[PDB]
């Protein structure tokens, strides 16, 4: 119960552990990942597209 | 009501997700003492609703900075994104400059790209000597400036040759 | 073929037999768009950049210096690269200022 | 010097013997362009460069950032000019900025 849901947010911290406090590349992609959501207006980059060929898969 | 008797019994049975689509289901009490009793109920997630709320009572500064009393890992920053108002990323970004986890700096730059000027840009660049997605911020910054330019010289052109009539 | 009017495989092909730039040379001379990108890209797959001033130069003329920058940084050639961007700034710096100059104007003559 | 209405001899005489920031200090009442260019690049000759950003500034009004990237290249050199560099960009920066305001204004008043 209250321990059930206390590891739980434990282990998905230990997720959220797995960082400095490619590989980094890949992970600010995971942690930096955009999606197509409806609040896109206020700059309208397309470098969301570069991620995927700048740094990760690179 | 048994509703709101509920959502205390979720706050003291140390439930959010529950509590949280409570919560939504109704209005019939105040957050604020909602935000009391999760900012400090010992779960990430319950700080996390409390910051959520913070803003929702019109109530800002604190809830980016309550996610980053318990949600470290950019989960702060996550919805430091989504609060929606300037005059964050300066300072934020600058302690995120002093403790160098850019891991996430990336993103913090991403959300607010929109609001920023390249003084402080090369500032920071030149200082703590980083090109890492700085290169991409000079590639997006003259992206958009090829844009201005060009529709700049649209624009020209359409006033002159009107007013060459 | 460019007198066929069938471009992009002939010298496309001298590609591999003009090991003398004259494909290089004739791909610049093509006059034509949305190919010296990936043309100047498999020129990248080998190294013949010693010569790769020339292959941005003559078509800098039409191209888009995001890209230009992206794989640049991402190859890390800012080195016999500089100049291009010198003058892309000479030229970049030449459009501010003259439309600068002609919105004045604009500014000064709507008094009416 | 410029008590007789000829320059270019008084700070040339700074660049004589007073070159202590005195050398500056008269490039600074110079005040007037096509001298600044090569005086200052004869100054880099030296390494009393170190305080160049200041040897550039103090006639700053009308220099082109153009030929400062060349010799910036040319040398490999950044330092005081990475600062000016930040110069170039936020004067470009706003200038940018308030042309696309102008632009905003132009565009919505074309209307009526």
């Amino acid at each position: 119960q209250v321990e059930k849901n206390k590891i739980n947010n434990r282990i998905a911290d230990k997720a959220f552990y797995q960082q400095p406090d490619g590989t980094e590349w890949e992970k600010v992609a995971q942690l930096c990942d955009f999606n197509p959501k409806s609040s896109k207006q206020c700059k309208d980059v397309s470098r969301l597209r570069s991620v995927l060929m700048s740094l990760k898969q690179t | 009501s048994v509703n709101e008797s509920l959502n205390n019994l979720f706050i003291t049975e140390e439930d959010y997700q529950a509590l949280r689509t409570s919560i939504d289901a109704y209005d019939n009490f105040d957050n604020i003492s909602l935000a009391q009793r999760l900012e400090k109920h010992e779960l990430i997630e319950f700080r996390r609703i409390a910051a959520y709320l913070f803003k929702g009572n019109n109530r800002w500064k604190q809830s980016v900075e309550l996610c980053k009393k318990d949600s470290l890992y950019k989960d702060a920053m996550q919805y430091a994104s989504e609060s929606k108002d300037t005059e964050l990323a300066e300072e934020l970004l600058q302690w995120f400059l002093q403790e160098e986890k850019r891991e996430c700096f990336g993103a913090c730059l991403f959300t607010c790209y929109d609001l920023l000027r390249p003084d402080v840009v090369l500032e920071t660049a030149w200082r703590h000597n980083i090109m890492d997605f700085a290169m991409p911020y000079f590639i997006q910054v003259m992206k958009e400036y090829l844009t201005k330019v060009d529709k700049l010289d649209a624009s020209e052109s359409l006033r002159k040759e009107e007013e060459q009539a």
